[PDB]
This record gives C-alpha cells, structure tokens and sequence, in this order.
C-alpha cells in the first residue's frame, strides 16, 4: 500500500496512486475562476454527445 | 503383411466412400402423378435465402466447428434476384394456392 | 515512491519498541547500527553463452578398430597334439586364436577419457545384426525392426562418419613408462597405461614382443617383424625432475584417428598463446589503469586455446546481430548491465541539490501569479532519483547499430506550443538541451520543428505538403525523408518575416555538437569483433579532447556548455520582442531573462565529464563485454549520409550464387527504437559535481580493477570458434546429399539415396545440430538462427544502406575447419575401407549353386557373375508387364524392349521394381528360382549384411534365408542380406554338398583379418594370412616411421606423439597488483 | 499401371461404351438438377475437400509462423507492435483449413 | 495461414505415396455405373420428346 | 482432354529451392511484400506515428517474404496431377467456363 504526499492519504494500488495524484501551478483565486467556470460548463448540453430519440408521435 | 500403408488404406477409402455419394434429388416445383406439384408453398426469393442458410447451417453443422467459416449466405454479394425452385408456382404460370 | 503500508509486525530486539510496520521497523533496527520462453532464453543466451569442452585427454592407447574372434579353432583334434597350439600353455597372444578372425569397428574400446563425449559408434561382429546404426536416424515409418529404407543410407553413413569424427577428438596424454627386465626386447621403455586391468595390455600393445616357439602364423608374423621398434623412441624434456612435455611412441594405433588427433592438435595448437602477450593485451585494454605480471623463466609449455581470428569473430557478430533483431526484450537487460557497470565506475555523483540552491537565487516582485523559477523546479523536478535514464543514454552509443534511442511522446508539449506561455519554453529548453545526447538521426529536426511547433501564428516557414505543415506534431519527423527543405535551404525561412527560426537553423548548422571518436582493445590476443568500421575504433556523437591533468576542475571551453549558452542566448532574443508577446510587464521581462542568463552561467561538470572522462570509460569496458560495440557511422546533420537500415542474410534467393550478388535483395531488417525521458538527462546534464578533492589516476586504478580480475572474456572466443566450426560443417555436410553451391567434393556418390527435398535437409541439419550439442558439452542455441531458413544455400552478410542509395555490405571469407577437414578424410578412407562398417559395394545375384567347392560368396569366381553388355541378358526396366500362360505354354514377361520371355536366363532388376511389386513377383517368381534355371542380377548399390557359418563336413541348404530375406523385403524397408559362407579348417575334411543363393559381385571380403590364426597352414577353405600391407612399419624395414599410406589402409599399428602438456586458469598464471 | 489379364472368348459382354453425345446430355441434366440450391452443391464441394485431405502429401501447421515471428507477450506491456499484430491478426492457434 | 505455412513429410517419395494414394479410391470406383446412368437419362430425354 | 486451372502447373519435381521466384505465388508474394515496404519506407503516408517504427515493420516483412512455406511449390507441381487423378471418378464430372 501507498500514500500520498499532498493531504497524506494512503492507498493500496501504484496505479491507483497516480490517479489520486493527478486527482490532486497558479494562485488560489485563478484555480477558483477555473474550477467554477468548468462548473458551470459541466453539464450544460452543449458538451453533451449520443442522446435517445424521443418517441415524438407529435409535431406531423 | 509387412508393409503398413503410409497414407493409410482405411483412411482413404473412408474418405472416398463418403465422396462416393450421389447428387441430392430436387424435385420441388415438379408435379407428381395426380398433377400436383411438390413443394412446400411459400415464393422463390424467400426459398432460395432460407436454402442457403440451411446449407450453411449444414456445412457449419459437418465440421466439428459450431461457427463455419466458409458460408453460402451473407457472402458480402447482392443477389437479391436469385430464386431457386419451390412448389408455389405451376407448370402453366399461375399460382399454386389450391 | 513511497512504499510503506499498514503492516503485521512489530519488536525490536533492543530498544524494546514495538511499532507501526516491518517496513519501518526494519530501517528503525538499521538506525541503531548506522548511528552507533524463447526471448528470455535468447536474452540468458547473450549474457552468458555456455562455455564449451576443448581440452579432453585421452590416457591409454589410441585407436578405433579391434579385431574380435567369430568361430573357435579345434584345440582338441587328432592330427595334431595339443602341446603344439599356445594355447596350453596361457601364452598370451596379440591377436585372437581362433578359426576365422575378422576385424569391427567400436570406438575406441580403450579409452581413460576425463570427460567422456556422448557419441560412439558400437557394431557388433557380422554374424550378428547391425542395421539398428543404419535405421537410426529418419526411418520413422518402418514396420519391421529388422528392416531399413534403402533410399536413405548415405544420409545414415554421413551421420555415422561424422559421430565418428566427434568421437574421435581427444588429447594423446603422457601417463608412464617403465624400463624392461626381460630379455624379449633389447631395452626397451614400455608405456604403462592406467586401469584396474593391465595384464592383457602389454600383449595387445606391443605385437612384437612374444616368444616365436612354433610355425603357427602368429609367430611367422612376429618373427618376420623388426625388433627394434618397441615403445618410446624419442622423448623431448626440458627440465631436471619433472615432466617430459611430449614423447614418441610404437604402439598399436591405426593412422585414421592418429591423423584426425594430429589435425585437431594442429588447431589447438594454432590457438595457443603465452602470458606474456596476455599481460600485454590486458595492459593495453587497460590504457595503462591496470598493471599485470606475467613470470619471466623457462616456462613447462602451458596450453591455453584462447587466440581465435578476425573472421570468426565477425561470423559470430553476424550470428548474434540476427539473433536480436527487432526483439528489445533482449536488448533492454545488455543496456541495463552496462548501466549498473557504468554506475560502478564513474566519478560523478549528480547531486540536484545544485540547481535548486542557484534558482533560490533570483529576484521576483511577488505580487504577481506567474513565477519562472518555481515552473523551473515543478517542471524539472531535480528531487528524484534513478539516473539510469542518462546511463542508458550513455550506453546506447555503443550499439546504435540495433538500438535508436529516441525521446519520449511524453516530455513533448502536448500538441503544439505557445511562446506566449512559459511551460512550453521550458518544454524547449529540456528539449534542446537533452537532444544531442541520443543516437538519432533526426534530432537536430526534431528540434527545429519543435520551435516550429511552440510557434504558430507568429512566423510561418514554407513546408513541402499538407500533411506534414507546421501544426504537426515534432515526434512525426522520424524519418529523413520527412525533412522540410526550408531547413535545408534555409534561404526559404525568409529573415524578415521570420527572423528567428532564421537564426534557430543558423544555431543547428553550426553549433550542433560534432562527432568524434576514440581506441579501445587489441586485435593481437582477440580479434577485433566490428565490421562497418575499421578495427579497434570506437564512435562517439560528441568530440573527445583528453584531460591534461589529473585533478579536475572547472572551465568552459567545451562543445556542451558552447551549445547551452547559444540555447539561453537565443531564448533570451526570444523573450526580448514585445511583438511576440505583448502582455509582460517590463520589469518581468529584464529580470527573468537574468534567470536565463544565470542559467547559462551555472557551474556543473557533466560537460567536462561527458568530453574528457566518459570516452575513456567506455573504451576501457568495451573489451570486457559479451556483446561487442555494432556500430554504424554517426553523421551530423546530412540527408544524404544516414543510416535508413542493417540487414543480414541467412540463405540465397535464386539460381545466383555469388553473395554480393544476392545480397541487396535477401535480408532481414534489424534493430529497434527506445524511449527515454528528455527530462532526466536535462537534468543530469545541468547538475554533476565531483567527488572534493580527487586524483583521477588512482579513482580509475581502483574501479578498473576487479572487472579485470574477472576472466570471462576468454571463454567467449572457444565458443565463436564452435560456432563457425559448426556452421562450417553444416554446409559441407549438407553439400553431400542436396545440390548446393559451394564446391565440395563427394566421395559417396555410390551409396543409394533419395531425391532431398528441403523438409528432408532441415531434418538433417537439425540432427547435425543435436549431434554437435551433445558433444563438447552444450546446452544453449547453435545453429538455431540458420534453422529458420533452407539450410541446403546458405549465406552469412551483412549491410546497411545510406539514404542516397550506396549499399556498404561485409562478406566474412569462411576459414579453415579441422572438423570438416577430418570428415572428409573420413568419408574418402570411408570409399577406400567401405567393408569395415558393414556395407557392402556392388549388387548381389540371386541363382542356385550346388557344389562341393569352398569359394566364399564375398569373393566368387568371375565364370558366375554377368553385367548389362553380356550376350543373352535381359534388361528390365519402365515397361514390365506379366502376361499368364495357358495350355501348358509357359508365362512371359515384358521386356524393356517391348519384348516377351520365359522365366529362364539371366535378368537385371533395379531394386525399385521388386519393391514395388514385392509379393505379385514373389508368387511367379520363388518356383523357378529354387528349382529352375532362372537368376537375377538385383542391382542396388549398397547393403549392409549378415554372415551365417556352416561346417563344410555337413549338408546345407540356403533357401531358408534366402525366402525369409525376399519375403521381407518391403516398398519401404529391406532386411540386411544373409551370406552363407563355410568355415576354414586346419587339416584334410570331407567335401558335402552345399546350396547357396545369394553370392556378392565384387570383392567384399576385406574385413577378414586371419584364417585358423594357430595352425601352420589353412586347408580346405578360404585362406588368408596376417595382413603384411597393414602392418607396414614392422615388415618393411626400408619404410621409415611417420609414414602413413592412409587414403587406401590405415596400417593399425605406427608411431604416435604423447603429450603432457597442462592447462592452468589465466588468474592462475597473470595476476593484478 | 493397372493390368487385366483374360482367357480368350467371345461370348464375355460388358457393356460400357457411351459416346460424347451422351455423356454431354447427362451433364446437362446434371446441372439442371441444381438450380440456385445451395443443399445440392454443399456435400459435393465439402466431400471432395475432405477426399483431397486424405490424399495430399501437404500437412501444415502455423508453428512455421509462429517461430518466425519471435515476439510474444507485447499486447498489454506496450499499445502497438507490428510483429504481435500480425500474430494476433493471423491467430495460429486454429487448425480448421477448410 | 495455409499458403504461408505447410511442409511436406522429411521421407517423401512421390511413387510410394501416390501409389499407396491412388490404390484404393481407384478400387472403390464406381464410373461404370455412371456410364449405364448416362444411357439411360439419353435414351429417356429422347423418348420424352 | 483438358482442365482448366487458374495457376501455372510445373512438371512434379521433389527437390527445387522453396525460395525460388521462378514460382508464380512465390513471385506474388515476394513482390506484395517489397510494395507494403516501399509503402511503409519514406513515412508519408503515416503521420501521427510518434515513434519510427519503419525498422522493426520492414524486417518483419523481410520475414514474412523469406519463409520456407512449401504451399506454392505443392500448387504449382502436386496438386494439379492430384485434380487430374481426382477428375474422372467423380459422381458430378466437371464443369468449367475458361
Ligand atoms: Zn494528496
Ligand atoms: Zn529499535
């Protein structure tokens, strides 16, 4: 088992260690513009791909 | 004896015997002595791509495989014209429903 | 990394503290005493080849035929008494009393070998059966045991004769000798050979030492011999109280296997060398770090086999390069052992402490979010460890004939750069400092399109399609074909619109680092093992200028530090345009170009080191290696000199027969590429220190040292001597069965064999190969890169073609070969003595003789035999039809000629027809043979045989046999053939009738040694006496000794040479200090 | 070669002499027999493979290519490589060449 | 996989093996019948027409 | 008299070199192998290939063209003689269109 050096927390797998690392460069109010602005485009169905039909039985 | 049969004599003929067999009888679409025809009343096309399938289920079916490599349906081609011979046609052109 | 967990144990055994982990409870234990497959197998194969056998001694005598007695004489008899025979009295003879004395071959049956060789050739006397040693190798579909494939005996005798020879490869030793008492010789020394048995010996050995008491043939023999010749002659010692080093025997030895040790002590003795000129190759490996003593007195003539040549050598280089071809799972552990090797040597210690006490260093305003030396440290990373990254990268020099070594994808700037941001030139700097450290011959492209990609919108630069544009991404440009031509021409790069992509290719076409090279080894013990470069030259991608002194120190006047400063110049005339990037602030740009600028000016002697000590390094490990350097030409910066491939031939295309001829168009493209990271190697080369205060002289007398007290080198060169010797022996000995295109000779056209084909000479050649591995003592792969191909053309070369087109290819010219050599004069004494081996020449006819008349059926008389041009004599053939009779007119058969016959006269078959129809002429045939006139000629060549004895007092009849031996015979398979032949007898006997059938054509009696071997004539019987012709040294006293008359007799009995010599370890005799 | 050997009469009939005239009619009903089933012409093809099978000197087995191609075990350690490629692409582990 | 790999046997002899090849399906031929067969299908055609 | 076959038939011949491109397949193969090199060689037609894996792609091709396959030697010699021995005992007699 593992561990990392930011926040300490142990893990068992290599590989999962460098997920939580890379799951871990600029200042503290940039990476909050950032991390709000990538927030805000998460989910917005612009980015979104592969959707259903819709069974219309509308719109002739 | 003292010699053993390097390509093997019973192999060989076990080979040639099944070799040895005759062509399969088709007489669906021909008519009997009553005058009716033979077949199994559904059209030509249809006839034909269900044929195919039950070849290739039987070549699948001959080797020890379950999934046959060399197939006689869905071979990439279109042969949407071809129609092997049934019983839902007659010898006079018309259709043989009674 | 880190790599402690939550673990199951705990106490320490002082200190009394139970804890968390064994992983920390072990380093806690330690602070108390500080503080107070086929590819592994290739892969085990290169690092340590499986030293052979060459050294085997031979105590006792040395021959390879015996002479076995078949049927006793009558001792009792009423002619003569029994006080006349030596048999009364135990008088033991040198030859065996008995009636019909005939000579077999078992090798050697007298040996005291050391290490036995797995190989012999055992025949039991004739009238036992011997087809076993003819069905041995590829009858795999033969019913009958008894029965062999008469189609395939030549490939059976030549598999014989070269067991034989790999038999017969031993060292005559020197044992003892003692002064006789006696008065049967006049004084003369006797050999005393070792064994818990002796007292047969001194009779065997010595034939003409005994008394002469009677008129038997045994004692007209030895009293018709020459008296003087016994034992010891001449002896050649060198010292007061100790060894003879070689003497010269008379002894009982046939001149076979006299000349075959004789030519296998010539080789060795060719190999041989002495210490004087190891300490001297040693000392010139070592350039003078290492000094060795070799002893200066009359020496005791040691033998060490090691001195090997040129050729053999690159053969050997040839072999392993097309063993490793495009595999690097067994490239990667080579690179890795010359890491560790490296690691065990080199003086440097980087130390990243450097780099992060001068970048603490610079002066930023801190109110502001972008900080350059901080991305310097998180983007570097000097922290880490493992090094071995620019170890590798200093090791792939030597072998960049197979191996590329090439950047990674991942220390790249993720699908184009930008100059606007600060990653990506710190991106360009690790790159452009890290790129000329590596073997590839698209690097200085790999860096211009690096730049070309961090700037895109800025400045556009002419490419030569769509495909490849300035948007690609560098790694695709691995090619030199792929090279733009406005870097070439750099007159398309206009110096207006883009002035620094201008200047950036003025930097690569100047200031890249040269290639320069050094010597290592000798070519005088070793061979030098390269073939694209001259010998003993070593290439490097960077200039060499030797150190002066020997205590180090730092200045800058090297290419590196030349190419670091024109990298931070150009990126401070980058970071100096506010056109190309306008959002800085001023006080930023000055003061973080001084970053640069002090960067430039850092001190680190990786440079230093890199020009003046690691090139002595690497020329002083490059002999101590089991993979010599492979090397082709570095070029710098020139499209048409690069290497685009390396190909080795294995076998030959066509018809064409000349390898320059057929080499451009038959090869298999070797070598591979290798990943390392651009940062580690950036990062070695920007921090390297020394250790404080050192003398260079004595740091090399102390690592060089135990890696010359290692002597595995020697062992190698026996191994590249098998290797050629084997593959050698591989085409010569499948030239005799299959039409190839070296020129042999053939002696065994004679012998029947079948139409090859290429699945049949891969079997052969592939018992060939287990035959040679299972002699001198091999486990590991011979001959198993020449297996994949057509073993019937084969071809060893070589080339790598420059991108222009001009081929530049290395043929090896094959040496010498003792073991061929030895074959062949096998094979030849094999035609001229075929009778000893059990085969027969000629053809046998089959026909009823019933006489009283004692001729033997191996030598009959000439008014019986018939050949084609005898008048009435019918030739079968192709057209052979059997038409019935009817009405009492007899059946017929059809000739050759379109003609019919009856079963009456004289016939001629080829064997082919009777196997063919074995039992349908069986019935028509077997009623006329015994009882008619009919006789056939069955023409085949060759044929092994069996010997049935018969009283000549009584009755005999042959059908028995002879049935037995037509019936078995098969389309695939035939029994020996069974002889009956009478016995000799020493007085007057009566005469019976005897009834034989099968009689031979030609003489086949030659292995018969003596008839009645006691008695003082042969009466009645076949006859022959003790051969004068073979013993020749004995009877002929105008013939000298060292005389052999072995192409036609081998004599059973010269003069030998017996040697006493000794074979210590090279640490035994040279030693360091 | 084959031979026939017999006592001389004149009474002995066997008849079996046609003629080409014949023998192309029958051919022709032959293939009229077939017509676009796929049932009639699969034992005939399959056992006629099956007989050159057992007849011809040619066994093969992919160990040839496999022991040319040197390279095992790379699929999962590196993403691409030519020579696993081409082992996983021709797959040598089957044994059906019909 | 079948036209680049394929050996033949390390003891072929072409007149051996056909032979023994050749033998029994020769033996177990049956054209004789097909003859007769081929007269009667023509003698029939002709007679339906 | 004849049989139409799509190869070229050789006189039967047991030792002829297995690399020989006198040989029709032999020669296609031979001369496929040397176009995928051409192709592969200058990497045009490839971007996106990070690493120059031309080496290691022309030496397994090299391998592919040089292998001891004794496939076309049998279709060129052994088994038209075999269809010619095979041809008139069949059930169903051939039928070829040139
Ligand atoms: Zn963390
Ligand atoms: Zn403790």
């Amino acid at each position: 088992g593992y561990q990392c050096h930011v926040c300490s927390a142990v893990l068992f797998s290599p590989l999962d260690l460098d997920a939580h690392v890379a799951s871990h460069l600029t200042s503290s109010e940039i990476q909050r513009h950032i991390t709000e602005f990538i927030s805000s485009w998460q989910n917005h169905p612009i980015v979104q791909v592969s959707a259903d039909v819709e069974n219309r039985k509308t719109a002739q | 004896e003292h010699y053993k049969a390097r390509p093997g004599i019973a192999s060989v003929q076990k080979a040639t015997e099944s070799a040895e067999l005759p062509m399969k009888n088709n007489d669906e679409g021909t008519p009997d002595k009553r005058g009716n025809t033979k077949g199994a009343l559904v059209n030509e096309h249809v006839e034909a791509r269900d044929e195919a399938d039950d070849a290739t289920k039987k070549q699948a079916k001959d080797t020890e495989k379950a999934k046959a490599q060399v197939t006689y349906s869905d071979t990439g081609i279109n042969n949407a014209n071809e129609l092997s011979r049934s019983g839902n046609v007659d010898n006079e052109g018309g259709s043989n429903q009674k | 990394p880190p790599t402690a967990s939550s673990g199951h144990g705990y106490q320490c055994h002082v200190c009394s503290a139970v804890l968390f982990s064994p992983l920390d409870l072990d380093a806690h234990v330690a602070s108390h005493g500080l503080h107070g497959d086929v590819e592994n197998r290739k892969t085990a194969q290169l690092l340590h080849a499986d030293t052979p056998r060459l050294v085997t001694w031979d105590a006792g005598l040395c021959t390879s035929f015996k002479i076995v007695p078949i049927v006793p004489a009558q001792v009792p008899q009423d002619v003569l008494a029994y006080t006349f025979f030596t048999s009364s009295y135990a008088i033991q003879s040198p030859f065996p009393e008995a009636a019909v004395s005939r000579i077999v071959v078992h090798t050697r049956w007298a040996s005291n070998v050391d290490f036995d060789r797995d190989s012999s050739v055992i025949m039991a006397p004739p009238t036992e059966n011997n087809i076993h040693l003819f069905k041995q190798l590829l009858n795999t579909e033969t019913l009958s045991v008894r029965g062999a494939n008469p189609l395939m005996f030549r490939a059976n005798v030549l598999h014989m004769l070269l067991e034989f020879v790999l038999d017969n490869l031993y060292l005559n030793r020197h044992t003892g000798f003692s002064q006789d008492h006696t008065p049967f010789t006049e004084g003369a020394n006797l050999r005393s050979l070792p064994g818990p048995d002796a007292e047969k010996w001194y009779s065997i050995m010595y034939p003409t030492r005994m008394g002469t008491p009677n008129v038997s043939k045994i004692c007209n023999f030895v009293a018709s011999c020459v008296r003087n010749r016994v034992g010891r002659f001449d002896r050649a010692q060198m010292m007061n109280g100790a060894m003879s080093e070689w003497v010269d025997v008379f002894e009982t030895s046939d001149a076979l296997t006299v000349s075959i040790r004789g030519r296998w002590m010539a080789r060795l003795a060719r190999m041989n060398i002495n210490p004087t000129e190891i300490e001297w190759a040693l000392t010139e490996c070592a350039q003078g770090y290492v000094t060795v003593t070799s002893p200066y007195a009359p020496s005791v003539n040691r033998l060490m086999p090691y001195r090997i040549s040129n050729a053999e050598r690159q053969i050997s280089q040839i072999i392993r390069v097309m063993n490793i071809g495009n595999n690097a799972t067994v490239i990667q552990p080579v690179l890795q052992d010359i890491s560790v090797l490296l690691q065990r040597i080199s003086p440097l210690q980087i130390d990243p402490t450097i780099i992060s006490n001068t970048m603490s260093t610079v002066s930023e305003s801190t109110t502001q979010t972008l900080s350059p030396a901080s991305s310097i440290l998180g983007k570097l990373r000097p922290s880490n460890s493992d090094f071995s990254s620019f170890r590798v990268a200093l090791a792939g020099w030597l072998y960049n004939g197979v191996v590329t070594t090439v950047i990674d994808d991942s220390s790249y700037p993720k699908d184009g750069g930008s100059v606007t941001s600060l990653e990506n030139l710190w991106d360009f700097f690790i790159l452009a400092l890290a790129l000329p450290l590596t073997t590839d011959p698209c690097a200085p492209v790999k860096a211009f399109m690096t730049l070309a990609n961090m700037m895109v919108g800025f400045e556009t630069i002419p490419m030569d399609n769509q495909i490849y544009t300035q948007s690609r991404r560098a790694s695709a440009f691995s090619t030199p074909h792929t090279w733009p031509r406005c870097f070439m021409n750099i007159q398309l790069i206009s110096p207006i619109d883009a002035p620094i992509l201008r200047q950036w290719a003025e930097i690569i076409h100047r200031y890249w680092p040269n290639p320069s090279q050094i010597r290592y080894g000798t070519p005088n013990v070793f061979g030098s093992a390269n073939l694209f470069t001259p010998p003993e030259v070593l290439l490097l991608p960077i200039d060499h200028q030797p150190a002066n002194v020997t205590t180090p120190t730092l200045d800058f006047t090297n290419e590196l530090t030349n190419w670091r400063a024109r990298v931070c110049e150009l990126m401070k005339n980058l970071v100096d345009n506010q056109r190309y990037q306008p959002g800085w602030t001023q006080s930023l740009v000055s003061s973080m170009r001084g970053t640069l600028g002090k960067l430039k000016l850092i001190k680190s002697m990786t440079p230093m080191y890199l020009q003046q000590l690691a090139p002595v390094e690497l020329a002083v490990i490059a002999p101590m290696l089991p993979f010599p350097p492979f090397q082709v030409p570095y070029v710098r910066l020139d499209r048409d000199r690069v290497p685009t491939m390396v190909g080795v031939t294995r076998q030959s295309r066509d018809t064409i027969t000349q390898p320059a001829l057929s080499l451009s168009t038959t090869n298999t493209t070797v070598g591979v590429p290798l990943a390392l990271d651009a940062r580690a190697i950036t990062v070695a080369l920007l921090s390297g220190k020394y250790p404080p205060d050192l003398v260079t002289n004595v740091w090399y007398a102390d690592a060089i040292y135990p890696m010359y007290a290692d002597t595995e080198v020697f062992s190698n060169l026996q191994r590249d001597v098998i290797t050629c010797e084997a593959v050698q022996t591989l085409v010569t000995l499948v030239a005799q069965i299959s039409e190839t295109q070296y020129p042999v000779d053939r002696y065994l056209d004679w012998i029947p064999s079948l139409r090859a084909s290429a699945a049949t000479a891969a079997t052969f050649a592939e018992w060939v190969n287990t035959s040679m591995k299972t002699a001198f003592d091999l486990s590991d792969m011979l001959l198993e890169p020449l297996l994949s191909g057509d073993p019937r053309m084969t071809q060893l070369a070589i080339q790598y073609q420059q991108y222009n087109g001009r081929t530049f290819n290395v043929i090896p010219e094959m040496p010498g070969s003792v073991i061929a050599d030895c074959v062949q004069l096998t094979a030849e004494v094999f035609n001229h003595e075929y009778n000893l081996f059990g085969i027969a020449r000629g053809d046998i006819i089959i026909g009823r003789v019933q006489s009283t008349h004692l001729w033997s059926p191996l030598a009959p008389p000439p008014d019986l035999v018939f050949d084609r041009d005898t008048p009435g004599v019918h030739i079968f053939g192709r057209d052979c039809r059997i038409s019935f009779g009817m009405n009492g007119a007899a059946p017929m058969i059809r000739d050759e000629t379109g003609m019919m016959v009856p079963f009456e006269g004289n016939w001629i078959f080829p064997l082919a027809l009777w196997q063919m129809n074995t039992r349908y002429f069986n019935q028509q045939f077997d009623a006329w043979i015994k009882t008619g006139e009919l006789r056939i000629r069955i023409e085949m060549g060759a044929y092994p045989y069996m010997l049935h004895y018969y009283d000549p007092r009584q009755y005999a009849n042959a059908w028995n046999l002879t049935s037995a031996w037509l019936e078995e015979i098969t389309p695939t398979s035939i029994p020996s053939v069974p002889f009956m032949v009478p016995i000799s007898s020493d007085h007057d006997i009566s005469s019976a009738p005897a009834v034989q059938y099968i009689i031979s054509t030609e003489y086949n009696d030659r292995s018969l040694f003596c008839t009645n071997s006691s008695s003082p004539q042969t009466i009645a019987g076949p006859d022959k006496h003790i051969p004068v012709e073979r013993y020749n040294i004995l009877t002929n006293p105008d013939a000298p000794p060292t005389q052999i008359q072995l192409p036609e007799v081998v004599d059973l009995y010269n003069v030998v040479t017996r040697y006493a010599y000794e074979t210590p370890p090279i640490t035994a005799v040279v030693m360091g200090v």
